[PDB]
């Protein structure tokens, strides 16, 4: 259920037991309560996944890098 | 009250006609609660004015399934 | 803006979601036959299917081959037991109904 | 990428051509097609034994049961109201609204994924399957043995 | 090591004895299988862990057998068996998907095979349609459960993809307005069918949502359309299976009110007796106790079907849920009208209850009179008994 | 005819081929156009919360 | 099964050489997309070059060059 | 648990025999042994009921002291006995 | 206790009032937030933007109901009329159409009407309801025989009535309900007191008014 | 990025049912085989084993006597339970030599060089 495809695990799997880790640690009397200590595991987990930051950062510099060529354009 | 023949022909009417199948019935129904029903999550945290005079406009609209019938199955032509 | 594998990506899941609401409503909207409506729930076993294989790829997963083996499966189990039924109840009742496997009519 | 695109986007309409035309026999080419479509489509993610079950299976074995059933069951009434009914209308709508705009999609908020190939690799899927899920393979063996013994009980006599 | 599997194994080989046996039973010609009926239950009892739930549907499954007859529907009651008590253990949903696809196609070739004379092809009809919309609904259960796996990485079931996954639930319990198919099926299907649906898969899937379910959502406007659509319809339909469907939606209704407020120890006392009325309902051939039903399914108050629903009122009250409560007292009041039919039917008549010719002479009067003592059992039910 | 079918499938195909690409390309643009109104609202809350949160 | 555990051996002698290669090949790749992303976002306000998204681990590269379709 | 389950019990096997002979034509007092084998299975049945009763007191009270809530001793004889009520 | 004479509890009260209750060793509730779309559909201050956010939920019941009639009337169809789809989809599309602008118009008008006569009065109360309810019932009732121009005002003034009685006063009158701990103000009959008030996977209809009523979640 | 040099030839060592503890006993065989089991049950599993046989035999002649056919469905349900019991006693045995029970009895008995 976390076996890997062509490897013995999952590309993320590592990650999801770090977040398991931080909610087995927790003594909180409720999993809501607990997810609220462990935001950053599952954070860094879903950019594992599907990596929405870095794709968010490399829109940021096309947007950046066509500003600079349209009103950009200097002739030497 | 009335007559024979009038209240037997009152009885005859609107049902001269092959029934449907429930299949279209039982489908629509299924397709209307899977694709639609995730519309009303937020409508639980909605004032209960607003929800109470909401199910009485649903009541107020409902048609009955049972003795329905329309004037288009008889026609020929819109 | 984004790249060929993100558009890929993209086609893929469109794809699969278009295929999904056809199977689902197309045989029924165009008031076809119980052997197509079973055609298209097949339809819909493979969109499924297809959108298993393709997150077991994109993970490096096992459970969506499992997952996969599993509907071809299930959905070929069901779709013989409904052809029987649909035989059976053709032979009961094409004496009355002429149309009998069409219950959209 | 312009073919592998196409075949991709081929799948979607062979989707609504099984349910678009009025002929069975028709119907079942549709379905057919799309099945080879989608086991090639499968194949681009690096999948090349679980595309020849695609095959084997669908087109092989199931599609055989419905052509007979359709050659056994259907004398021709396209014209008997099959072409005299059309459509409804409601059920075009529902598609269109759920399967072209896609309102509720699959992917919920994000809108752009990553397509990546896999490498397949059948020694992970038999350890997998006979060590890891056992017990869902026995499972499988025992829904398998419903089918068989409720056909030939449901087998009109 | 495998030692901890043994049940597993006993399963497996059982079913293979069990097999071989009936074939070599049939090879004599042998038009009666109490035997292999006996074999079947013990392999029930062999097979069930050790836990309340457990073995409340493995008394349940026992009893149900004593209806049926040939050796393909004993083969195809216990296969489905084994979908209902491995649902309960379900903590997927790859195993929950399979489990109920195993029920849904047994149920579906029982209904096949099961009818007999000039109802043989409504029920056929019913069985169609019930596997046509069973069919969508377990694509709708396969395509959410993709969607889930895609985003998590994982099999937790959390995440707004669960609430197509209750949809499906609510299906698979006849939930107004998905409850067509079970009144399709009401109205066809033979009486012993109709017994087993109403009873063992309700308590495998309530099982499985006390066991492993969370959902963020709520359930209340299914609870509103279950309570007020199965109450009227009850009300307005003069053929008695439709009667009889249409108040199980009513019932339906009121375990969700019990699932939403939480509260599942008002939920198993209701559901226990419900099970039991339904136990009598289906087998009843003296038509006086037909009455006994009435006036404890209309939770009349010194029967037990009283204290089933009110301590589904105590906690629905307790948690101040007022309007599905208020909505939950005018059904009831409702309720009551075609429950006085029903007794109108059948007590106030002529008693007629035809000899047995061909041996077997009423036949399940053990039962039905074990039953009818559910008017014995409300001293238990009122002291802190099902927590 | 068969010609006649044979041409109209060819026609469907090819302008389903060139068609939906355009709706596809039309998505993921409205898609990345949202995402990058949302990074900068998240800037602006991140920089006023500096502001004033020390 | 002797020919097996002899390949066996020679790619577990030749996995750490090969990762080794990739993974200064994948650290000159770095260098030149920030020298590139310098180049972009120079005039940017509070822009910083080579921010890690993680925190802890390292992330691979989804794409790779060993997985390609088939067809 | 109550301290007359038992007689209950017997109670209901009788009513159980009754029914039985009422329902097949019979008059009450037919097939004794019926009746018997009633009030034999009523009897032990309540008996169990009457044992579940201290087992869900006892459930009760220990699962609460696990998660904290502290009962003092002159509230715990309510839960953690065998009372023959 | 019982005589023929008087009744004692009649005339036996507290001569002060009481002090808040402590139910549990934790005194902070735990729930899962509300939506912001809900939050500002509770806010009366503009009437305008009131009936704006309210609306779209009353026609929601209209389009419903119109969707039923309009599968219900499409089953019904000849094949000499159901084959014309520009006809059929006209018609079926009329039918949803209205349906849908009449509940959305009655729950514009009541939601604005129960505003302004909230802003007007000053105060919060049941008076503003009751004259929305009558303005939305009046306009339903328009153009009926007589029974039906007063029968529909008060339908719909009583559900505006029960809504305030059963949604929003009760809830206010038993805010300090306790099923747990002591009993409130008799905290020497020496009822323990829990940790926490009690955890209750409830759903989203079923929600603590108060902080210690009960923990939501799981 | 470089996977790992596959082992065909190595097959994981997994039983699909986990049971997610540690022995809270001596453990004398971590892995005992079927002969291991058999050699070290106590007598009470083979009472239990007896005793669901004579009921089986017993309960099998009533049902086949119906038809005509008592013996061998008596001999059929005898060996049907019998064999319940000897997997639940062979299970039990193995369990407690792996030290997931009390094993007071076969620690002193299946360790003749490590006896005391
Ligand atoms: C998209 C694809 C399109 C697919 C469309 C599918 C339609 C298929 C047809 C169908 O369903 O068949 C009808 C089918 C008929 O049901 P059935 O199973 O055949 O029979 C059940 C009953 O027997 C019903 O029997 P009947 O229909 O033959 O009629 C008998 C009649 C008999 O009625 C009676 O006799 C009882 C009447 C009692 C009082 C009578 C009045 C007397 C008063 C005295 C006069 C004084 C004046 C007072 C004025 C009025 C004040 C009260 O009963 C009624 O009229 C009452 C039924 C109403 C149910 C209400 C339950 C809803 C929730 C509860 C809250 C609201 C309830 C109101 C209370 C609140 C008020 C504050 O209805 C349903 O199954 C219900 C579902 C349909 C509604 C919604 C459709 C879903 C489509 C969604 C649209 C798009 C999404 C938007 C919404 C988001 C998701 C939800
Ligand atoms: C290792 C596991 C061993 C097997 C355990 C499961 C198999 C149970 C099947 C069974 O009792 O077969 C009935 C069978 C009687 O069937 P039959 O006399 O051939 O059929 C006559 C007619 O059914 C007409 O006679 P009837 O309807 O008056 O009697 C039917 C039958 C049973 O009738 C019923 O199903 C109704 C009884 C309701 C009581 C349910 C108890 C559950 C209470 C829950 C408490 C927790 O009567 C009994 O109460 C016999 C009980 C014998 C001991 C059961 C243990 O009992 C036996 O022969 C003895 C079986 C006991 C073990 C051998
Ligand atoms: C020294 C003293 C002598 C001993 C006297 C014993 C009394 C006579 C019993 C007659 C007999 O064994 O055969 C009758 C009869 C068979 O004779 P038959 O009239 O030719 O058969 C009629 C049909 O052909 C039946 O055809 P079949 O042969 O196929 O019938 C098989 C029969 C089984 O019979 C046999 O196969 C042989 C019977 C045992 C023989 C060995 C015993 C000695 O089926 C049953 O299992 C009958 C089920 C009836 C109910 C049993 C208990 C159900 C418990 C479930 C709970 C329900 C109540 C709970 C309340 C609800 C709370 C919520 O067998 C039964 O009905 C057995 C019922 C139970 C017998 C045990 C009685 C013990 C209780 C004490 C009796 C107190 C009266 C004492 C009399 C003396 C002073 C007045
Ligand atoms: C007429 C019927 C009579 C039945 C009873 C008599 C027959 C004997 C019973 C069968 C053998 C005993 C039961 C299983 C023994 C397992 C104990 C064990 O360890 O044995 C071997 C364990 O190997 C097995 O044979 C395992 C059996 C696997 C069975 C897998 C399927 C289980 C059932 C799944 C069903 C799923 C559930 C279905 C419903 C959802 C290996 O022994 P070892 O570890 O000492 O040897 C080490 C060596 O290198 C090999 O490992
Ligand atoms: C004499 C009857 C006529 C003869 C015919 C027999 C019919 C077949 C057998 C009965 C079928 C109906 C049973 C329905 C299921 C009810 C029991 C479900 C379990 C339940 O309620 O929960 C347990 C309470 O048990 C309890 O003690 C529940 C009390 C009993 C409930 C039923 C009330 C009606 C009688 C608590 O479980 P836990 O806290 O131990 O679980 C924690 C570990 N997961
Ligand atoms: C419905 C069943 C009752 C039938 C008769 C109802 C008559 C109306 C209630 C009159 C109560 C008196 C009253 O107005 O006082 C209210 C006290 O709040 C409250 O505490 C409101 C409680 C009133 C309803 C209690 C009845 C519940 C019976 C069981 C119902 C079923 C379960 C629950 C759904 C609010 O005073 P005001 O706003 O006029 O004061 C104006 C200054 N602020
Ligand atoms: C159909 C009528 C809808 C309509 O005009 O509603 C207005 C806007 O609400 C809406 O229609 C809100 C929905 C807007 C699209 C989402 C508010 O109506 P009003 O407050 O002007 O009504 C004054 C009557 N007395
Ligand atoms: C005439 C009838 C014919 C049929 C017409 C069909 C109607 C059109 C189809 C639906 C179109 C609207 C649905 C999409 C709304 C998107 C809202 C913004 C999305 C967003 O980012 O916020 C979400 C919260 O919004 C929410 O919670 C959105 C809830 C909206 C409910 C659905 C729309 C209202 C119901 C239909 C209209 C009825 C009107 C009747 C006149 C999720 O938040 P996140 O933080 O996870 O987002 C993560 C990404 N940033
Ligand atoms: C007789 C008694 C009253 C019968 C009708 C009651 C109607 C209101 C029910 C109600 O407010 O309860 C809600 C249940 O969810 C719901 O009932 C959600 C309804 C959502 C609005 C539906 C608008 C039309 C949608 C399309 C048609 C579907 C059918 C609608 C009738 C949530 O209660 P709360 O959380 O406010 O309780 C707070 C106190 N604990």
């Amino acid at each position: 259920a976390g076996m890997g495809l062509s490897t013995g695990t999952a590309r993320c799997y590592d990650w999801y037991m770090d977040y398991l880790k931080c909610m087995d640690e927790r003594k909180e009397p409720m999993i809501a309560l607990r997810r609220e200590h462990c935001l950053e595991w599952l954070e860094d987990y879903n950019e594992c996944l599907h990596r929405e930051k870095e794709r968010t950062r490399r829109q940021v510099i096309e947007r950046e890098r066509r500003a600079q060529l349209a009103g950009g354009s200097k002739p030497a | 009250p009335g007559n024979t023949v009038d209240n037997w022909t009152e009885l005859r009417a609107s049902w001269n006609k092959e029934r449907a199948s429930s299949l279209g019935t039982n489908y629509y129904l299924n397709v209307a609660v899977m694709g639609f029903a995730y519309w009303l999550n937020e409508a639980y945290y909605f004032p209960p004015r607003t929800l109470y005079v909401g199910a009485l406009v649903f009541f107020a609209l409902y048609v009955r399934k049972a003795y329905f019938s329309t004037p288009y199955a008889f026609k020929h032509e819109y | 803006y984004y790249t060929e594998g993100e558009i890929f990506g993209t086609t893929f899941m469109y794809t699969t979601n278009m295929m999904f609401w056809a199977g689902i409503v197309g045989a029924v909207a165009f008031r076809r036959n119980l052997i197509i409506l079973l055609l298209s729930a097949e339809t819909v076993m493979l969109a499924c299917n297809m959108n298993f294989l393709f997150t077991a790829a994109y993970l490096n997963d096992i459970t969506g081959a499992i997952m996969s083996i599993t509907i071809t499966t299930i959905a070929a189990c069901e779709t013989a037991i409904g052809l029987a039924l649909c035989v059976a109840y053709f032979h009961m009742r094409s004496a009355t109904d002429v149309e009998a496997l069409n219950m959209l009519k | 990428m312009f073919f592998e695109n196409s075949a991709i986007l081929l799948c979607a309409l062979l989707s609504i051509a099984v349910g678009y035309t009025k002929s069975p026999f028709m119907s079942l080419m549709y379905s057919v097609m799309l099945f080879i479509n989608s086991s090639f489509v499968l194949m681009m993610l690096g999948f090349e034994f679980l595309a020849l079950v695609n095959l084997l299976v669908y087109v092989g074995a199931l599609a055989v049961l419905f052509l007979f059933v359709i050659m056994l069951l259907e004398i021709p009434a396209t014209e008997l109201r099959a072409y005299s009914r059309g459509w409804s209308t409601l059920g075009i709508f529902v598609f269109i609204i759920n399967g072209v705009f896609q309102i509720t999609p699959s992917m919920g908020p994000r809108g752009i994924i990553t397509g990546l190939p896999g490498a397949e690799s059948i020694t992970n899927l038999g350890h997998a399957l006979y060590l890891y899920f056992a017990d869902l393979l026995i499972l499988n063996s025992l829904v398998l043995t419903v089918a068989l013994f409720g056909r030939f009980a449901i087998a009109p006599v | 090591a495998a030692a901890a599997a043994m049940i597993e194994l006993d399963l497996c080989f059982g079913l293979l004895l069990l097999i071989l046996f009936g074939l070599l039973s049939l090879r004599n010609g042998h038009v009666s299988l109490a035997h292999i009926r006996f074999i079947c239950q013990c392999w029930l009892v062999m097979i069930t862990p050790l836990e309340v739930q457990d073995f409340a549907l493995c008394i349940l499954t026992v009893v149900l057998l004593q209806s049926f007859h040939s050796f393909e529907a004993l083969l195809f009651l216990l296969l489905a068996y084994i979908g209902q008590l491995y649902m309960m253990h379900s903590c997927n949903l790859v195993s929950f998907y399979v489990c109920l696809e195993a029920q849904t196609l047994c149920v579906v070739v029982l209904c096949g095979l099961l009818a007999r004379g000039a109802s043989t092809s409504f029920s056929v009809e019913a069985a169609l349609k019930f596997l046509l919309l069973s069919a969508m609904v377990s694509g709708m259960a396969l395509f959410w459960f993709s969607a889930m796996y895609q985003r998590t990485g994982s099999l937790d079931m959390v995440g707004q993809e669960t609430f197509w996954i209750l949809l499906v639930m609510l299906f698979k319990l006849g939930v107004a307005p998905m409850h067509m198919w079970s009144v399709d099926l009401y109205g066809s299907i033979p009486k012993s069918l109709l017994l087993y649906l109403s009873t063992a898969p309700k308590l495998s899937l309530f099982t499985f949502w006390a066991s492993s379910w969370h959902h963020d959502f709520s359930v209340g406007v299914f609870i509103l359309f279950s309570m007020f659509i199965g109450s009227i319809g009850a009300y307005g339909q003069p053929a008695l299976r439709s009667l009889f469907a249409y108040s199980t939606i009513n019932e339906i209704g009121l375990l969700l009110l019990a699932v939403e407020t939480a509260g599942f120890h008002t939920l198993y006392q209701h559901l226990g007796i419900y099970i039991i009325t339904q136990l009598l309902l289906w087998n009843l051939t003296d038509k006086r106790l037909f009455a006994l039903c009435a006036v404890s399914l209309a939770g009349l108050p010194p029967f037990a079907g009283f204290f089933g629903k009110a301590w589904i009122f105590w906690h629905a009250m307790s948690v101040q849920a007022f309007s599905l409560l208020a909505a939950a007292l005018f059904c009831t009041l409702l309720s009551l009208v075609y429950y006085l039919r029903v007794i109108r039917l059948f007590w106030t008549a002529p008693v007629h209850t035809a000899a047995s010719f061909t041996g077997a002479p009423n036949q399940t009067t053990l039962t039905s009179a074990c039953a009818v003592a559910l008017a014995f059992a409300p001293v238990m039910l009122v002291k802190p008994f099902v927590i | 005819g068969l010609i006649r079918n044979i041409a109209t499938f060819a026609t469907a195909v090819v302008g389903w081929s060139v068609g939906i690409p355009f709706v596809v390309q039309a998505r993921m643009n409205g898609y990345v156009e949202r995402n990058l109104a949302t990074y900068d609202a998240a800037q602006r809350q991140k920089a006023e919360e500096a502001a004033i949160g020390g | 099964r002797f020919e097996a555990d002899e390949i066996l051996t020679v790619r577990k002698i030749v996995h750490p050489v090969l990762q080794a290669e990739w993974d200064l090949r994948y650290l000159e790749h770095l260098k030149r997309e920030r020298e590139e992303e310098a180049k972009v976002m120079k005039n940017v306000p509070g822009w910083k070059v080579g921010e890690s998204t993680t925190r802890h681990r390292w992330l691979a590269p989804l794409e790779s060059w060993d997985k390609r379709p088939l067809v | 648990g109550w301290a007359y389950s038992g007689e209950w019990g017997m109670l209901a096997g009788f009513c159980f025999g009754t029914l039985k002979n009422v329902q097949e034509g019979k008059a009450w007092f037919r097939r004794p042994y019926i009746h018997g084998a009633g009030m034999i299975a009523g009897y032990y049945l309540f008996k169990a009921a009457a044992d579940w009763e201290d087992e869900a007191l006892k459930r009760i009270i220990t699962r609460y002291e696990r998660k904290g809530y502290a009962i003092p001793e002159d509230r715990k004889e309510l839960f953690a006995a065998n009372q023959y009520k | 206790v019982f005589s023929g004479a008087f009744n004692t509890p009649s005339s036996t009260t507290a001569r002060e009032p009481y002090a808040k209750t402590k139910s549990s060793e934790a005194e902070y509730g735990v729930d899962t937030p509300v939506p912001a779309s809900a939050l500002k559909a509770a806010d009366k201050h503009d009437a305008l933007a009131y009936a704006v956010a309210n609306a779209p939920l009353i026609g929601l019941a209209g389009l419903a109901a119109g969707a039923q009639e309009a599968y219900m009337t499409f089953e019904r169809l000849p094949p000499t009329l159901s084959r014309q789809h520009f006809k059929q989809a006209q018609l079926l599309l009329g039918i949803i159409g209205k349906k849908t602008a009449y509940a959305t118009l009655l729950g514009a008008v009541f939601s604005f009407t129960d505003a302004t006569v909230e802003n007007m009065r000053g105060k919060h109360d049941m008076t503003s309801g009751m004259v929305a309810g009558a303005v939305t019932g009046f306009l339903f009732g328009m153009g009926r025989p007589m029974p039906q121009p007063v029968a529909w005002p008060l339908a719909f003034a009583g559900a505006a009535v029960a809504a305030d009685f059963i949604g929003e006063l009760m809830p206010k009158y038993m805010k300090d309900y306790r099923i747990y701990g002591p009993v409130v103000h008799r905290e020497n009959w020496g009822d323990p007191v829990p940790p926490r008030p009690p955890i209750l996977d409830t759903g989203a209809a079923v929600r603590p008014s108060d902080p210690g009523q009960f923990w939501r979640g799981y | 990025t470089w996977p790992e040099p596959p082992n065909y030839y190595e097959a994981p060592k997994h039983g699909f049912k986990v049971t997610l503890e540690n022995p809270t006993f001596p453990i004398i065989n971590p892995d005992p085989n079927i002969t291991d089991a058999v050699t070290n049950m106590r007598s009470e599993n083979w009472g239990v084993v007896a005793g669901l046989a004579g009921l089986g035999y017993v309960a099998g002649y009533y049902f086949g006597a119906k038809v005509h056919w008592a013996k061998p469905t008596a001999l059929f349900t005898s060996i049907f339970l019998g064999k319940s019991g000897l997997l639940w006693g062979m299970s039990d045995s193995a369990h407690r030599l792996m030290g997931f029970k009390e094993n007071s009895k076969e620690v002193a008995a299946n360790l003749p060089h490590v006896m005391q």
